[PDB]
C-alpha cells in the first residue's frame, strides 16, 4: 500500500498514433446540405427558404431519397421491437414509471406483466392492490418496447419467460450509441457469467443461473470464483467503451482473454488499458483482416 | 395458411373446441393438436342427422 | 460368356448423350476390372462383404441424420430466394440485421415492397391531400379498371409513376429465384375506382356520386375503410423518419376522409 | 332446424343444358376431400417475424402441417440413427494392405 | 306489411336526410315491400342485416 500519486498529462490531440484519413461528408449547423430539385429531410436537419440547412454535427447518410445527420451524442429513442432495460421510479393507480435515458419516461402498464404464479389463474382488481407491493420503488426489470404514443413516449410490455425483474450483479451505464445491433442481445459468455446488452445504454453483468420471472429470490451467497470473473468484465466493459470501440460479444470475449496476464486490481492506469485497447484492435484486425 | 399460423402461434394454456361437420380424416387431425401441445384432446361424432331431406 | 447383346446405342438407334456415355464408362469399368489385383489374393470375398456391408451402414446413418435435417424442407430454397429479394433491396444488411428502412415496412398492413419505394422514391409527397387520397384508392379498389381522359393532366402522370416503380420491382423479383412474372405482378396494380374517390373526397353529395359512377356503391365503402387504415399507418412511418411535410397533408387528408355514412354500420350500436 | 319444420327440399334447377349426371354422382354420393394442407409464405409473414425474435421461419415451417407426413416418426428417426451409430463401431476395418489395395477400387 | 313498414321506419330513420333517399335504398325497400330479398357483399351494411332481420 503506497497511494500512488501521480501528475496530470497533456493530450494529444489529432489521433496521431494511428494515422487516418476520412472520406465522409461532415457538417456543422448552419451548413447548406445539396439543394436539389427534390429531397426529403431526415432526422438531424430542417428547412429554410429553398434550402437544406444541418442543424445538428454529425456525418449525412442518404438512402436513395434521403438526407439526414447523424449526431454523435443523443438521447434514447424508441423503436418496435427493441431491448431495453430500466428501473422504476414510480409506482401509480394502474402504471409504473420507468427510466430508461429518454426524453420522457416509459410507463408499464399492469395489463403487461407476468404476475406471479406464471399461468392462467385469475385478473381482477384484488391484484391491483399487490401490484404496487412487489415492483416497489428502485427495482431493475428487463423489458421489450410495446409500441411508440403520439408524444416521443414508449410503452414497454414483459409478455416472455426471459423477461422481468433481475437478481444480483452490477450495473454500468454508458451513451446509447456504443451498442451494436444485433438479431441476439441476450449472451452466455463462457467465462461464468452472462451479460444483457441493453440498446438503451444498460449494461447488466451477471452470474449464470446454474441449470435450467422474479419468482425466485436466490439471496445466498455467490462463490469466490464468480466474483472475480464479474470485476473482470466490469473494468474490461468500462476500458472497452471509453475510447471508441463500439461493443459487441467478441470484443469484449476478446479483451477478457487479453486481460489474464496481470491482476484485475491494477488495471486503472491511463497506459495499461492503451497497452490493452491495442491489442485487441489487433487482435481484431488479424482475424477480420 | 391463417388457421395453422394461429394454431401454431397459440400456447399452451388455452383449451380449443373446435367444431367442424363431418371432416372425413378427423382422427389425426386432432392427433396432431394434441401432439403439437401437451394436451389431450377427445373426438366426437355422431350420425343418423335429424329432419331427412330429399 | 454371354449371346451377343443388342447394342444400345447402334442397334435400337438411342442417339442419347446419356446413354453413350454410360455405355463407355461400361467398357472401361469392364477393361479396368480385368486387370484387377484383389480377386487374386485370399480372402477377396470376405473382406469385399465386410466393406459392402460396412458401406450400406453409413448410407443408412447419413440418410437417417438427412431425413432429421433442415435442408430435408420443401420450400427452404424459396424461403431463401424469398431473402435474398429482400436483401438486393436495401432492407436486410448481412445475416438477420434489419436496417432502418426496413423497419419501415414492417409497421405496414398490405404492399410493403410498393409503398415503401414510393416514400423514398419521390413521387406522391409533393401532391395536395385530395389528390393523394386517389392515387392510393389503385391499390385496394378491386375493380375493372378504365379510367377517364378528361381527368387533369397530372393525374395521366402521376398513374405511370407507379407503374414505373412496379416495373422496377418486377425486374428483381423475377431475376432472383422466385417463379412470378413481372407482367402479373403490375397486372394486380388496377386504377378502376380512380376518380370517383376523388369527387367523393372533394365534398360533393353522394347522390349524384352513385348515379353519374357506374358501380353499385356497397364495394365503395368498404374501399373506403380499407384506404383509411393505410392513411392512418402512414403516419407512423412518417413519424419514423420525421418528415412532417407529408405527415401534415396525410393528417388533413385523413380527417378530410371521415365522413358519417361510413360509421352508420349497424342498426342497435348504442 | 331441430326438427323444426316437417320436412326439407333441395331442388337442383338446370336450365341450360343437361347436367352431366355423371359427375352429379361424384359429388352428392362421394366422401368429402382429404383436410390437406395450403401453407405458404409472403413477406408480411417474414417481415413481421424479423423484427422481433422469439421463433423463427424453421420452426413455423416444420411444426406446420405439410411435414406431417414425414415429422411423424422423427424421434424414432434419431433413436434409430443412434443404434446404427452404435452398431457402426462394432465393424472391424477391413484389411486395406498386401493385394487387397485395390479392394475399394473394385467394390465401386 | 304494418308490420314490415314500422320495423323499416324504425331502421332507416336513424340517419341524415341526403342518405336517407338514395336510389339503392328505395330500389331494395320497395322490393322487400312485396316480400323479395337480394343479398350480396355488394349493397350496404345497414341494408345487408335488414334482409336477415326480416328473414
Amino acid at each position: 500500500m503506497a497511494m500512488e500519486m501521480r501528475l496530470p498529462v497533456a493530450r494529444k490531440p489529432l489521433s496521431e498514433r494511428l494515422g487516418r484519413d476520412t472520406k465522409k461528408h461532415l457538417v456543422v449547423p448552419g451548413d447548406t446540405i445539396t439543394t436539389d430539385t427534390g429531397f426529403m429531410r431526415g432526422h438531424g436537419t430542417y428547412m429554410g427558404e429553398e434550402k437544406l440547412i444541418a442543424s445538428v454535427a454529425g456525418s449525412v447518410e442518404r438512402v436513395n431519397k434521403l438526407i439526414c445527420v447523424k449526431a454523435l451524442k443523443t438521447r434514447y429513442i424508441g423503436e418496435v421491437g427493441d431491448i431495453v432495460v430500466g428501473r422504476i421510479t414510480e409506482v401509480q393507480q394502474k402504471r409504473w414509471k420507468v427510466e430508461t435515458n429518454s426524453r420522457l419516461d416509459s410507463v408499464l402498464l399492469l395489463s403487461s406483466m407476468n404476475l406471479p404464479g406464471g399461468e392462467l389463474r385469475r385478473r381482477s382488481a384484488e391484484d391491483e392492490l399487490a401490484m404496487r407491493g412487489f415492483l416497489q420503488e428502485g427495482d431493475l426489470i428487463s423489458a421489450e418496447v410495446q409500441a411508440v404514443f403520439s408524444d416521443g413516449a414508449v410503452s414497454l410490455h414483459t409478455r416472455s419467460l426471459k423477461y422481468g425483474k433481475l437478481g444480483q450483479g452490477v450495473l454500468v451505464q454508458v451513451s446509447p450509441s456504443l451498442v451494436k445491433r444485433q438479431k441476439t442481445h441476450f449472451h452466455d459468455l463462457p467465462c461464468g457469467a452472462s451479460v444483457i446488452l441493453g440498446n438503451n445504454g444498460f449494461i447488466w453483468i451477471y452470474p449464470t443461473p446454474e441449470h435450467k420471472g422474479g419468482f425466485i429470490a436466490n439471496l445466498e451467497p455467490v462463490s469466490l470464483a464468480d466474483r472475480e470473473v464479474i470485476s473482470r468484465l466490469r473494468n474490461c466493459i468500462i476500458s472497452l467503451v471509453t475510447q471508441r470501440m463500439m461493443l459487441y460479444d467478441t470484443s469484449i470475449l476478446y479483451c477478457y482473454e487479453a486481460s489474464l496476464p496481470h491482476q484485475i486490481k491494477d488495471i486503472l492506469k491511463p497506459e495499461i488499458m492503451e497497452e490493452i485497447v491495442m491489442e485487441t484492435r489487433q487482435r481484431l484486425l488479424e482475424q477480420e483482416g | 395458411v391463417v388457421w395453422e399460423e394461429v394454431l401454431i402461434m397459440l400456447p399452451d394454456h388455452v383449451s380449443i373446441i373446435l367444431l367442424s361437420a363431418t371432416v372425413p380424416n378427423a382422427l389425426e387431425f386432432a392427433d396432431w393438436i394434441g401432439r403439437l401441445k401437451r394436451r389431450q384432446i377427445y373426438v366426437i361424432s355422431t350420425v343418423t342427422r335429424p329432419v331427412p331431406l330429399e | 460368356a454371354g449371346p451377343p447383346t443388342l447394342d444400345p446405342v447402334n442397334d435400337l438407334q438411342l442417339k442419347d448423350m446419356s446413354v453413350v456415355e454410360g455405355g463407355l464408362r461400361a467398357r472401361k469399368l469392364e477393361e479396368l476390372i480385368q486387370g484387377a489385383q484383389c480377386v487374386h489374393s485370399p480372402r477377396f470375398p470376405a473382406q469385399y462383404l465386410k466393406l459392402r456391408e460396412r458401406m450400406q451402414i453409413q448410407k443408412e446413418m447419413e440418410r437417417l441424420r438427412f431425413l432429421l435435417s433442415d435442408q430435408s424442407l420443401l420450400l427452404l430454397p424459396e424461403y431463401h430466394q424469398r431473402v435474398e429479394v429482400l436483401r438486393t433491396l436495401g432492407y436486410v444488411d448481412e445475416a438477420g440485421t434489419v436496417k432502418l428502412a426496413g423497419r419501415v415496412a414492417c409497421a405496414m398492413s398490405s404492399h410493403e415492397l410498393l409503398l415503401t419505394e414510393l416514400m423514398f422514391d419521390n413521387a406522391l409527397s409533393t401532391l395536395r391531400p385530395e389528390e393523394i387520397a386517389a392515387l392510393l384508392s389503385g391499390l385496394v379498389c378491386q375493380s375493372p379498371g378504365d379510367a377517364g381522359d378528361q381527368l387533369p393532366n397530372t393525374l395521366k402522370q402521376g398513374i405511370e409513376r407507379v407503374r414505373a416503380v412496379a416495373k422496377r420491382i418486377g425486374e428483381v423479383q423475377v431475376a432472383c429465384g422466385l417463379n412470378q412474372t413481372v407482367e402479373e405482378f403490375v397486372g394486380e396494380l388496377n386504377f378502376g375506382l380512380v376518380e370517383v374517390v376523388y369527387e367523393w373526397a372533394r365534398g360533393m353529395p353522394f347522390s349524384e356520386l352513385a348515379g353519374l359512377s357506374g358501380t353499385p356503391e356497397g364495394l365503395v365503402v368498404r374501399c373506403i375503410q380499407r384506404l383509411a387504415e393505410m392513411c392512418r399507418s402512414l403516419r407512423g412511418a412518417a413519424r419514423l423518419v420525421g418528415e412532417p411535410v407529408l405527415g401534415a397533408k396525410m393528417e388533413t387528408a385523413a380527417t378530410l376522409l371521415r365522413r358519417d355514412i361510413v360509421f352508420a354500420a349497424s342498426l342497435y350500436t348504442q | 332446424r331441430r326438427g323444426l319444420d316437417p320436412t326439407g327440399t333441395v331442388i337442383l334447377l338446370c336450365k341450360g343444358r343437361v347436367p352431366e349426371m355423371a359427375d352429379l354422382h361424384r359429388m352428392m354420393m362421394g366422401k368429402p376431400s382429404q383436410l390437406q394442407s395450403q401453407f405458404r409464405l409472403t413477406y408480411t409473414m417474414i417481415l413481421n417475424l424479423l423484427r422481433v425474435d422469439a421463433l423463427r421461419v424453421e420452426d413455423m415451417m416444420k411444426r406446420s402441417f405439410s411435414e406431417f407426413p414425414s415429422r411423424k416418426d422423427s424421434k424414432a428417426h434419431e433413436q434409430a440413427l443412434a443404434e446404427l451409430t452404435k452398431r457402426l463401431g462394432a465393424l472391424e476395418e477391413p484389411d486395406m494392405t498386401g493385394q487387397l489395395v485395390d479392394l475399394p477400387e473394385y467394390y465401386s | 306489411k304494418s308490420e314490415i313498414h314500422l320495423f323499416l321506419q324504425r331502421c332507416l330513420a336513424r340517419l341524415r336526410g341526403s342518405d336517407r333517399q338514395l336510389p339503392q335504398v328505395l330500389h331494395m325497400s320497395e322490393l322487400l315491400n312485396r316480400g323479395l330479398g337480394v343479398h350480396h357483399s355488394g349493397i350496404l351494411p345497414i341494408l345487408k342485416e335488414i334482409v336477415e332481420m326480416l328473414f
